[PDB]
Protein backbone atom coordinates (compact mmCIF):
# COMPACT_ATOMS: atom_id res chain seq x y z
CA UNK A 1 0.00 0.00 0.00
CA UNK A 2 1.58 2.87 -1.21
CA UNK A 3 2.64 5.55 1.87
CA UNK A 4 3.85 8.93 1.78
CA UNK A 5 4.93 10.40 5.38
CA UNK A 6 6.05 14.21 5.57
CA UNK A 7 7.86 15.22 8.90
CA UNK A 8 10.11 18.47 10.01
CA UNK A 9 7.24 20.72 10.10
CA UNK A 10 6.83 23.33 13.09
CA UNK A 11 7.13 27.53 13.42
CA UNK A 12 9.74 29.70 12.28
CA UNK A 13 10.85 33.60 12.34
CA UNK A 14 11.21 34.51 8.75
CA UNK A 15 14.65 34.23 7.21
CA UNK A 16 15.07 30.86 9.11
CA UNK A 17 15.57 27.54 7.15
CA UNK A 18 13.94 24.61 7.63
CA UNK A 19 14.11 20.99 6.47
CA UNK A 20 11.46 18.70 5.10
CA UNK A 21 11.19 15.29 4.81
CA UNK A 22 9.03 12.61 2.99
CA UNK A 23 9.10 8.96 3.92
CA UNK A 24 7.60 6.63 1.30
CA UNK A 25 6.88 2.96 1.46
CA UNK A 26 4.79 0.24 -0.47
CA UNK A 27 5.93 1.03 -3.92
CA UNK A 28 9.67 0.86 -6.04
CA UNK A 29 10.36 4.77 -5.13
CA UNK A 30 13.19 5.66 -7.71
CA UNK A 31 11.00 4.61 -10.36
CA UNK A 32 8.35 7.39 -9.57
CA UNK A 33 9.59 11.41 -10.27
CA UNK A 34 8.21 13.65 -6.90
CA UNK A 35 6.70 16.66 -6.20
CA UNK A 36 6.04 18.66 -2.68
CA UNK A 37 2.62 21.00 -3.16
CA UNK A 38 1.81 23.75 -0.52
CA UNK A 39 -1.90 24.82 0.84
CA UNK A 40 -1.80 28.11 2.73
CA UNK A 41 -4.79 28.15 5.25
CA UNK A 42 -8.21 28.53 3.45
CA UNK A 43 -6.95 28.69 -0.11
CA UNK A 44 -6.06 26.46 -2.64
CA UNK A 45 -3.24 24.06 -3.81
CA UNK A 46 -0.13 25.72 -5.55
CA UNK A 47 2.86 23.17 -7.07
CA UNK A 48 6.05 23.85 -5.47
CA UNK A 49 8.85 21.77 -6.98
CA UNK A 50 9.75 18.77 -9.25
CA UNK A 51 12.28 16.24 -9.16
CA UNK A 52 13.14 13.30 -11.55
CA UNK A 53 13.62 9.96 -10.88
CA UNK A 54 16.94 9.66 -9.95
CA UNK A 55 17.37 13.97 -9.91
CA UNK A 56 18.96 15.01 -12.29
CA UNK A 57 16.18 17.98 -13.05
CA UNK A 58 14.76 19.81 -10.49
CA UNK A 59 12.26 22.94 -11.04
CA UNK A 60 10.21 25.12 -8.85
CA UNK A 61 7.58 27.52 -8.26
CA UNK A 62 9.01 31.17 -8.96
CA UNK A 63 7.57 32.28 -5.08
CA UNK A 64 10.22 29.49 -4.12
CA UNK A 65 12.97 29.71 -7.11
CA UNK A 66 16.52 30.57 -5.59
CA UNK A 67 15.67 29.30 -1.63
CA UNK A 68 13.97 25.98 -1.71
CA UNK A 69 16.21 23.00 -2.61
CA UNK A 70 14.75 19.36 -3.79
CA UNK A 71 16.51 16.06 -3.64
CA UNK A 72 15.56 12.48 -2.92
CA UNK A 73 17.82 9.62 -2.08
CA UNK A 74 15.94 6.06 -3.63
CA UNK A 75 18.62 4.17 -1.57
CA UNK A 76 16.07 5.07 1.69
CA UNK A 77 13.26 5.74 -0.15
CA UNK A 78 13.10 9.58 1.29
CA UNK A 79 12.30 12.90 -0.28
CA UNK A 80 13.30 15.90 1.07
CA UNK A 81 12.88 19.85 1.31
CA UNK A 82 15.20 22.34 2.07
CA UNK A 83 14.02 25.64 2.27
CA UNK A 84 15.87 28.75 3.26
CA UNK A 85 14.97 32.35 3.95
CA UNK A 86 12.06 31.73 4.64
CA UNK A 87 8.56 34.40 4.88
CA UNK A 88 5.52 34.46 6.08
CA UNK A 89 4.12 33.70 3.00
CA UNK A 90 5.30 30.58 2.88
CA UNK A 91 3.14 29.58 5.80
CA UNK A 92 1.01 26.32 4.23
CA UNK A 93 0.21 22.75 4.92
CA UNK A 94 3.54 20.87 2.57
CA UNK A 95 2.05 17.74 0.79
CA UNK A 96 4.32 15.04 -0.68
CA UNK A 97 3.27 14.14 -4.10
CA UNK A 98 3.60 10.97 -6.38
CA UNK A 99 3.64 11.48 -9.85
CA UNK A 100 1.72 8.87 -11.68
CA UNK A 101 3.33 6.81 -14.35
CA UNK A 102 -0.02 8.64 -16.54
CA UNK A 103 0.97 12.32 -15.28
CA UNK A 104 -1.34 13.19 -12.27
CA UNK A 105 -0.81 13.44 -8.93
CA UNK A 106 -1.97 10.11 -7.40
CA UNK A 107 -0.73 9.27 -4.08
CA UNK A 108 -0.79 12.13 -1.50
CA UNK A 109 1.06 12.29 1.89
CA UNK A 110 -0.90 13.87 5.08
CA UNK A 111 1.04 16.89 5.33
CA UNK A 112 3.25 18.74 7.27
CA UNK A 113 2.49 22.32 8.73
CA UNK A 114 5.04 24.92 8.52
CA UNK A 115 4.48 28.51 10.03
CA UNK A 116 6.41 31.37 9.75
CA UNK A 117 6.15 34.33 11.32
CA UNK A 118 8.01 36.97 13.88
CA UNK A 119 5.87 36.46 16.73
CA UNK A 120 6.58 34.06 19.45
CA UNK A 121 5.13 31.57 21.37
CA UNK A 122 2.54 32.90 23.64
CA UNK A 123 -0.28 31.52 25.93
CA UNK A 124 -4.00 32.67 25.47
CA UNK A 125 -5.91 34.70 27.94
CA UNK A 126 -9.62 32.75 28.18
CA UNK A 127 -12.36 35.64 28.87
CA UNK A 128 -16.14 34.67 29.38
CA UNK A 129 -18.78 35.24 27.01
CA UNK A 130 -21.59 35.90 29.63
CA UNK A 131 -25.43 35.26 29.07
CA UNK A 132 -27.87 37.68 29.48
CA UNK A 133 -32.56 29.55 24.90
CA UNK A 134 -29.54 31.21 26.12
CA UNK A 135 -25.88 31.91 24.84
CA UNK A 136 -22.41 31.75 26.60
CA UNK A 137 -18.93 31.06 25.48
CA UNK A 138 -14.93 31.58 26.02
CA UNK A 139 -13.21 34.19 24.23
CA UNK A 140 -9.47 32.50 24.00
CA UNK A 141 -6.91 35.71 22.87
CA UNK A 142 -4.30 36.75 21.94
CA UNK A 143 -2.17 33.30 21.66
CA UNK A 144 0.65 31.82 19.36
CA UNK A 145 1.06 29.49 17.39
CA UNK A 146 -2.24 27.25 16.15
CA UNK A 147 -3.41 25.14 17.29
CA UNK A 148 -5.84 25.60 20.43
CA UNK A 149 -8.54 22.85 21.94
CA UNK A 150 -11.59 23.65 23.35
CA UNK A 151 -14.00 21.55 24.80
CA UNK A 152 -16.85 21.82 27.72
CA UNK A 153 -17.50 20.67 30.83
CA UNK A 154 -14.80 17.77 30.07
CA UNK A 155 -16.09 17.03 26.84
CA UNK A 156 -19.18 16.06 28.09
CA UNK A 157 -21.02 18.98 26.26
CA UNK A 158 -20.66 18.88 22.50
CA UNK A 159 -24.60 19.71 21.07
CA UNK A 160 -25.07 22.93 19.92
CA UNK A 161 -21.00 23.85 20.54
CA UNK A 162 -19.26 26.03 17.75
CA UNK A 163 -15.83 26.21 17.89
CA UNK A 164 -14.56 29.04 15.47
CA UNK A 165 -11.78 29.09 13.43
CA UNK A 166 -9.09 30.78 14.87
CA UNK A 167 -8.25 34.79 13.39
CA UNK A 168 -4.62 36.07 12.65
CA UNK A 169 -4.85 39.53 14.35
CA UNK A 170 -2.49 42.93 13.31
CA UNK A 171 -0.66 41.96 16.09
CA UNK A 172 0.39 38.50 15.13
CA UNK A 173 -1.71 36.28 17.42
CA UNK A 174 -4.60 34.35 16.89
CA UNK A 175 -8.20 34.83 18.84
CA UNK A 176 -11.16 32.35 18.60
CA UNK A 177 -14.67 31.70 20.00
CA UNK A 178 -16.18 28.66 21.55
CA UNK A 179 -19.92 28.60 22.08
CA UNK A 180 -22.88 26.54 23.26
CA UNK A 181 -26.21 27.25 23.33
CA UNK A 182 -28.31 26.11 26.41
CA UNK A 183 -31.55 26.42 28.08
CA UNK A 184 -32.04 29.33 29.24
CA UNK A 185 -33.39 27.59 32.30
CA UNK A 186 -30.70 25.53 33.45
CA UNK A 187 -28.51 28.39 34.18
CA UNK A 188 -27.46 28.70 37.92
CA UNK A 189 -28.64 25.29 38.04
CA UNK A 190 -25.72 23.67 35.81
CA UNK A 191 -22.32 24.25 35.59
CA UNK A 192 -20.23 25.46 32.74
CA UNK A 193 -16.86 25.24 32.20
CA UNK A 194 -14.67 26.09 29.07
CA UNK A 195 -11.23 23.06 28.84
CA UNK A 196 -8.95 25.25 25.96
CA UNK A 197 -5.15 24.22 26.20
CA UNK A 198 -2.56 25.44 24.11
CA UNK A 199 0.62 22.91 23.88
CA UNK A 200 2.53 25.01 22.30
CA UNK A 201 2.99 27.37 25.34
CA UNK A 202 1.90 24.16 27.72
CA UNK A 203 -1.00 26.31 28.79
CA UNK A 204 -4.48 24.70 30.06
CA UNK A 205 -6.97 26.58 30.88
CA UNK A 206 -10.50 26.13 32.63
CA UNK A 207 -12.86 28.94 32.76
CA UNK A 208 -16.25 28.86 34.11
CA UNK A 209 -19.18 30.61 32.70
CA UNK A 210 -22.17 32.05 34.71
CA UNK A 211 -24.17 35.22 33.84
CA UNK B 1 2.75 17.82 -26.22
CA UNK B 2 1.59 15.97 -29.17
CA UNK B 3 3.27 11.94 -29.64
CA UNK B 4 2.69 10.49 -32.44
CA UNK B 5 1.87 6.24 -32.25
CA UNK B 6 0.38 3.76 -34.84
CA UNK B 7 -3.25 2.87 -33.78
CA UNK B 8 -1.76 -0.65 -34.78
CA UNK B 9 0.66 -2.87 -35.45
CA UNK B 10 1.34 -6.65 -36.49
CA UNK B 11 3.79 -8.59 -34.54
CA UNK B 12 5.72 -11.58 -36.00
CA UNK B 13 5.27 -14.88 -35.57
CA UNK B 14 8.82 -14.93 -33.49
CA UNK B 15 6.61 -12.72 -30.97
CA UNK B 16 8.55 -9.31 -32.19
CA UNK B 17 6.59 -6.16 -32.65
CA UNK B 18 8.09 -3.37 -33.92
CA UNK B 19 6.76 0.45 -34.63
CA UNK B 20 7.55 4.62 -34.51
CA UNK B 21 6.74 6.73 -32.37
CA UNK B 22 7.71 10.05 -32.55
CA UNK B 23 7.45 13.59 -31.00
CA UNK B 24 7.66 17.46 -31.52
CA UNK B 25 9.31 19.41 -28.66
CA UNK B 26 7.77 23.06 -28.56
CA UNK B 27 11.37 23.97 -27.76
CA UNK B 28 14.54 21.82 -28.51
CA UNK B 29 14.96 19.60 -25.61
CA UNK B 30 18.80 18.00 -25.15
CA UNK B 31 17.26 15.19 -22.36
CA UNK B 32 14.41 13.13 -23.17
CA UNK B 33 13.20 9.67 -21.32
CA UNK B 34 11.02 7.98 -23.44
CA UNK B 35 8.88 4.96 -21.83
CA UNK B 36 7.08 1.98 -23.14
CA UNK B 37 3.05 1.36 -21.00
CA UNK B 38 1.19 -1.82 -21.11
CA UNK B 39 -2.65 -0.55 -20.14
CA UNK B 40 -5.02 -3.48 -19.53
CA UNK B 41 -8.39 -3.38 -17.55
CA UNK B 42 -7.12 0.40 -16.46
CA UNK B 43 -4.59 -0.71 -14.45
CA UNK B 44 -0.47 0.14 -16.01
CA UNK B 45 2.84 -1.92 -16.35
CA UNK B 46 5.95 -0.72 -17.50
CA UNK B 47 7.20 -2.25 -20.82
CA UNK B 48 10.31 -0.56 -20.61
CA UNK B 49 12.01 2.56 -20.19
CA UNK B 50 15.13 4.69 -21.66
CA UNK B 51 16.98 7.91 -21.64
CA UNK B 52 17.49 10.05 -24.36
CA UNK B 53 20.38 12.91 -24.58
CA UNK B 54 19.72 13.63 -28.11
CA UNK B 55 22.35 12.24 -31.03
CA UNK B 56 24.32 10.12 -28.69
CA UNK B 57 22.49 6.73 -29.24
CA UNK B 58 19.25 5.48 -27.17
CA UNK B 59 19.81 4.04 -23.72
CA UNK B 60 17.63 1.38 -22.28
CA UNK B 61 17.52 0.51 -18.96
CA UNK B 62 17.10 -3.18 -19.03
CA UNK B 63 17.52 -4.45 -22.62
CA UNK B 64 15.19 -7.41 -21.68
CA UNK B 65 11.69 -6.21 -23.50
CA UNK B 66 12.79 -3.55 -25.59
CA UNK B 67 15.42 -2.73 -28.15
CA UNK B 68 15.36 0.65 -29.85
CA UNK B 69 16.56 3.49 -32.50
CA UNK B 70 16.91 6.91 -32.45
CA UNK B 71 16.65 8.70 -35.45
CA UNK B 72 15.84 12.85 -34.87
CA UNK B 73 12.59 13.09 -33.22
CA UNK B 74 11.63 9.16 -34.40
CA UNK B 75 12.30 6.44 -32.13
CA UNK B 76 11.64 2.73 -33.57
CA UNK B 77 10.98 0.56 -30.75
CA UNK B 78 11.11 -3.09 -30.96
CA UNK B 79 8.92 -5.27 -28.13
CA UNK B 80 9.41 -9.18 -27.37
CA UNK B 81 7.06 -11.87 -26.02
CA UNK B 82 -3.07 -7.57 -25.93
CA UNK B 83 -3.97 -4.83 -24.11
CA UNK B 84 -2.53 -1.05 -25.42
CA UNK B 85 0.43 0.19 -25.92
CA UNK B 86 1.38 3.61 -24.61
CA UNK B 87 4.27 5.53 -25.85
CA UNK B 88 5.26 8.24 -23.15
CA UNK B 89 7.73 10.68 -24.06
CA UNK B 90 9.37 13.08 -21.14
CA UNK B 91 11.31 16.54 -22.15
CA UNK B 92 13.51 17.00 -18.85
CA UNK B 93 15.63 19.55 -19.62
CA UNK B 94 16.09 22.72 -20.36
CA UNK B 95 12.72 23.80 -19.47
CA UNK B 96 9.38 24.02 -19.52
CA UNK B 97 9.25 20.33 -18.70
CA UNK B 98 7.06 18.64 -21.15
CA UNK B 99 5.14 15.54 -21.05
CA UNK B 100 3.41 13.50 -23.66
CA UNK B 101 1.31 11.19 -23.69
CA UNK B 102 0.45 8.69 -27.59
CA UNK B 103 -2.84 7.54 -28.03
CA UNK B 104 -1.39 4.03 -27.58
CA UNK B 105 -1.12 1.27 -30.18
CA UNK B 106 -2.57 -2.30 -30.40
CA UNK B 107 -0.70 -5.28 -31.34
CA UNK B 108 -2.40 -8.06 -33.12
CA UNK B 109 -0.35 -11.17 -33.39
CA UNK B 110 -0.69 -13.60 -36.68
CA UNK C 1 1.59 29.71 -17.94
CA UNK C 2 -1.27 27.67 -18.50
CA UNK C 3 -3.79 29.53 -15.74
CA UNK C 4 -6.85 27.03 -14.97
CA UNK C 5 -10.12 28.28 -13.59
CA UNK C 6 -12.94 26.76 -12.21
CA UNK C 7 -16.48 28.05 -11.58
CA UNK C 8 -18.50 27.97 -9.87
CA UNK C 9 -16.79 29.38 -6.19
CA UNK C 10 -19.85 27.59 -4.46
CA UNK C 11 -22.23 25.10 -5.60
CA UNK C 12 -25.32 24.71 -3.52
CA UNK C 13 -27.41 21.30 -3.99
CA UNK C 14 -29.18 18.38 -2.23
CA UNK C 15 -27.88 15.04 -1.51
CA UNK C 16 -28.98 12.56 -4.60
CA UNK C 17 -28.74 15.72 -7.28
CA UNK C 18 -26.40 16.20 -9.91
CA UNK C 19 -23.69 18.23 -9.57
CA UNK C 20 -21.24 19.84 -13.05
CA UNK C 21 -18.43 21.44 -11.98
CA UNK C 22 -16.07 23.57 -14.47
CA UNK C 23 -12.72 23.85 -15.39
CA UNK C 24 -11.14 26.04 -18.23
CA UNK C 25 -7.61 26.47 -19.08
CA UNK C 26 -5.79 29.63 -21.04
CA UNK C 27 -4.77 27.68 -23.59
CA UNK C 28 -5.71 24.31 -24.82
CA UNK C 29 -4.36 21.32 -23.10
CA UNK C 30 -4.65 18.18 -23.93
CA UNK C 31 -7.33 15.95 -22.80
CA UNK C 32 -4.63 13.31 -21.63
CA UNK C 33 -2.86 16.17 -19.30
CA UNK C 34 -6.00 17.79 -17.00
CA UNK C 35 -7.10 15.64 -13.97
CA UNK C 36 -9.69 16.36 -10.52
CA UNK C 37 -8.78 16.18 -7.38
CA UNK C 38 -11.55 16.11 -4.39
CA UNK C 39 -10.32 17.37 -1.15
CA UNK C 40 -12.12 16.52 3.02
CA UNK C 41 -11.81 19.21 5.20
CA UNK C 42 -8.59 18.57 7.40
CA UNK C 43 -7.61 15.79 4.36
CA UNK C 44 -5.43 15.80 1.96
CA UNK C 45 -6.00 15.87 -1.71
CA UNK C 46 -7.76 12.83 -3.29
CA UNK C 47 -7.03 12.05 -7.19
CA UNK C 48 -10.23 11.20 -8.86
CA UNK C 49 -9.92 11.48 -12.73
CA UNK C 50 -7.17 11.84 -14.63
CA UNK C 51 -6.58 12.05 -18.65
CA UNK C 52 -9.57 14.56 -18.40
CA UNK C 53 -12.35 11.47 -18.45
CA UNK C 54 -10.25 8.11 -17.31
CA UNK C 55 -11.92 7.56 -13.46
CA UNK C 56 -8.48 7.22 -10.63
CA UNK C 57 -8.25 3.67 -8.86
CA UNK C 58 -11.07 3.19 -5.65
CA UNK C 59 -13.33 6.17 -7.56
CA UNK C 60 -17.34 5.06 -7.69
CA UNK C 61 -18.71 5.36 -11.02
CA UNK C 62 -21.21 8.62 -10.23
CA UNK C 63 -17.28 10.43 -11.01
CA UNK C 64 -17.23 11.31 -14.29
CA UNK C 65 -15.19 13.75 -16.42
CA UNK C 66 -15.91 15.34 -20.72
CA UNK C 67 -14.64 18.20 -22.54
CA UNK C 68 -11.67 18.57 -24.31
CA UNK C 69 -9.38 22.33 -25.14
CA UNK C 70 -10.09 24.98 -22.99
CA UNK C 71 -13.30 23.74 -21.07
CA UNK C 72 -13.43 20.66 -18.55
CA UNK C 73 -16.39 19.41 -16.46
CA UNK C 74 -16.39 17.12 -13.69
CA UNK C 75 -19.92 15.42 -13.45
CA UNK C 76 -21.25 14.34 -10.00
CA UNK C 77 -24.52 11.74 -11.27
CA UNK C 78 -25.93 11.89 -7.81
CA UNK C 79 -24.39 13.78 -4.86
CA UNK C 80 -24.03 11.64 -1.85
CA UNK C 81 -23.50 12.59 1.63
CA UNK C 82 -19.24 11.89 1.34
CA UNK C 83 -19.51 14.35 -2.07
CA UNK C 84 -20.13 17.52 -0.80
CA UNK C 85 -16.37 18.88 -0.35
CA UNK C 86 -13.95 21.12 -2.20
CA UNK C 87 -12.93 20.18 -5.90
CA UNK C 88 -9.55 21.23 -7.83
CA UNK C 89 -8.90 20.78 -11.34
CA UNK C 90 -4.91 20.73 -12.80
CA UNK C 91 -3.06 20.35 -15.55
CA UNK C 92 0.24 18.00 -15.66
CA UNK C 93 1.63 18.47 -19.03
CA UNK C 94 3.69 20.92 -18.78
CA UNK C 95 5.40 22.74 -15.91
CA UNK C 96 5.18 24.62 -14.06
CA UNK C 97 1.90 22.42 -12.80
CA UNK C 98 -0.87 24.66 -11.95
CA UNK C 99 -4.26 24.25 -10.47
CA UNK C 100 -7.72 25.88 -9.87
CA UNK C 101 -8.51 28.14 -7.31
CA UNK C 102 -11.11 25.51 -6.13
CA UNK C 103 -14.99 25.06 -5.97
CA UNK C 104 -17.09 24.17 -3.20
CA UNK C 105 -19.76 21.65 -3.26
CA UNK C 106 -22.13 22.95 -0.35
CA UNK C 107 -25.77 21.28 0.98
CA UNK C 108 -28.58 22.90 -0.03
CA UNK C 109 -31.01 23.27 2.79
CA UNK C 110 -34.05 25.23 3.34
CA UNK C 111 -33.83 28.66 4.68
CA UNK C 112 -32.65 29.65 8.14
CA UNK C 113 -32.85 32.60 9.93
CA UNK C 114 -29.66 33.53 12.24
CA UNK C 115 -29.88 33.25 15.89
CA UNK C 116 -28.32 36.26 16.82
CA UNK C 117 -26.67 37.19 20.06
CA UNK C 118 -24.49 39.54 21.66
CA UNK C 119 -21.96 39.38 24.59
CA UNK C 120 -20.03 42.61 26.20
CA UNK C 121 -16.47 42.66 27.20
CA UNK C 122 -16.02 40.90 30.41
CA UNK C 123 -14.49 42.33 33.30
CA UNK C 124 -11.79 40.40 33.66
CA UNK C 125 -10.95 41.38 30.16
CA UNK C 126 -11.14 44.98 30.60
CA UNK C 127 -8.14 44.97 33.13
CA UNK C 128 -5.93 43.96 30.13
CA UNK C 129 -7.08 47.58 28.38
CA UNK C 130 -9.31 46.07 25.72
CA UNK C 131 -12.67 45.91 25.15
CA UNK C 132 -13.45 42.69 22.82
CA UNK C 133 -17.51 42.62 21.67
CA UNK C 134 -18.55 39.36 20.53
CA UNK C 135 -21.66 39.39 18.38
CA UNK C 136 -23.09 35.34 17.67
CA UNK C 137 -24.93 34.28 14.72
CA UNK C 138 -26.01 30.63 15.49
CA UNK C 139 -26.75 28.06 13.13
CA UNK C 140 -28.53 30.02 9.51
CA UNK C 141 -28.87 29.40 5.99
CA UNK C 142 -27.53 30.16 3.26
CA UNK C 143 -23.61 31.22 4.00
CA UNK C 144 -23.81 35.07 2.93
CA UNK C 145 -24.88 37.12 6.33
CA UNK C 146 -23.71 40.68 6.82
CA UNK C 147 -23.05 42.64 10.51
CA UNK C 148 -22.56 45.78 11.18
CA UNK C 149 -21.02 47.36 14.33
CA UNK C 150 -23.22 50.59 15.96
CA UNK C 151 -21.40 52.38 19.06
CA UNK C 152 -23.86 54.95 20.04
CA UNK C 153 -25.98 54.34 17.01
CA UNK C 154 -22.69 55.13 14.94
CA UNK C 155 -21.40 53.08 12.50
CA UNK C 156 -18.30 50.99 12.76
CA UNK C 157 -15.63 50.71 10.41
CA UNK C 158 -12.11 48.77 10.32
CA UNK C 159 -12.36 47.56 13.84
CA UNK C 160 -13.58 43.95 13.83
CA UNK C 161 -13.34 40.54 12.65
CA UNK C 162 -15.65 37.54 11.16
CA UNK C 163 -15.24 33.72 11.04
CA UNK C 164 -17.18 31.26 9.97
CA UNK C 165 -17.76 28.15 10.81
CA UNK C 166 -17.62 25.07 8.56
CA UNK C 167 -21.17 24.01 7.21
CA UNK C 168 -22.95 21.47 9.68
CA UNK C 169 -22.76 17.97 9.42
CA UNK C 170 -25.97 17.40 10.84
CA UNK C 171 -28.49 20.38 10.33
CA UNK C 172 -26.51 21.59 7.28
CA UNK C 173 -26.23 25.42 9.22
CA UNK C 174 -23.20 27.86 9.21
CA UNK C 175 -22.73 29.82 12.14
CA UNK C 176 -20.45 33.27 12.36
CA UNK C 177 -18.67 35.20 15.46
CA UNK C 178 -18.12 38.72 14.90
CA UNK C 179 -15.97 40.38 17.03
CA UNK C 180 -15.45 44.21 17.84
CA UNK C 181 -12.09 45.17 19.82
CA UNK C 182 -12.14 48.83 21.41
CA UNK C 183 -9.48 50.06 23.57
CA UNK C 184 -10.95 50.21 27.74
CA UNK C 185 -10.61 53.90 27.40
CA UNK C 186 -12.68 54.01 24.33
CA UNK C 187 -14.80 51.34 25.54
CA UNK C 188 -16.14 53.10 28.39
CA UNK C 189 -16.49 56.48 26.17
CA UNK C 190 -20.01 55.24 25.17
CA UNK C 191 -22.79 53.72 26.33
CA UNK C 192 -25.28 51.84 23.46
CA UNK C 193 -23.01 48.33 21.55
CA UNK C 194 -25.20 47.13 18.91
CA UNK C 195 -25.11 44.48 16.69
CA UNK C 196 -26.93 44.55 13.32
CA UNK C 197 -27.35 41.42 11.45
CA UNK C 198 -29.11 41.06 7.64
CA UNK C 199 -30.10 37.80 6.77
CA UNK C 200 -32.44 35.87 3.69
CA UNK C 201 -34.56 34.69 6.41
CA UNK C 202 -35.17 38.08 7.67
CA UNK C 203 -37.31 40.39 6.95
CA UNK C 204 -35.74 43.29 8.39
CA UNK C 205 -32.43 43.59 9.98
CA UNK C 206 -32.03 42.80 13.63
CA UNK C 207 -30.19 44.35 16.28
CA UNK C 208 -29.18 42.72 19.70
CA UNK C 209 -27.92 45.56 22.11
CA UNK C 210 -26.82 46.49 25.48
CA UNK C 211 -25.42 49.02 28.05
CA UNK C 212 -23.02 49.10 30.24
Amino acid sequence: QVQLVESGGGVVQPGRSLRLSCAASGFTFSSYTMHWVRQAPGKGLEWVTFISYDGNNKYYADSVKGRFTISRDNSKNTLYLQMNSLRAEDTAIYYCARTGWLGPFDYWGQGTLVTVSSASTKGPSVFPLAPSTAALGCLVKDYFPEPVTVSWNSGALTSGVHTFPAVLQSSGLYSLSSVVTVPSSSLGTQTYICNVNHKPSNTKVDKRVEP
Amino acid sequence: MHVAQPAVVLASSRGIASFVCEYASPGKATEVRVTVLRQADSQVTEVCAATYMMGNELTFLDDSICTGTSSGNQVNLTIQGTGLYICKVELMYPPPYYLGIGNGTQIYVI
Amino acid sequence: EIVLTQSPGTLSLSPGERATLSCRASQSVGSSYLAWYQQKPGQAPRLLIYGAFSRATGIPDRFSGSGSGTDFTLTISRLEPEDFAVYYCQQYGSSPWTFGQGTKVEIKRTVAAPSVFIFPPSDEQLKSGTASVVCLLNNFYPREAKVQWKVDNALQSGNSQESVTEQDSKDSTYSLSSTLTLSKADYEKHKVYACEVTHQGLSSPVTKSFNR
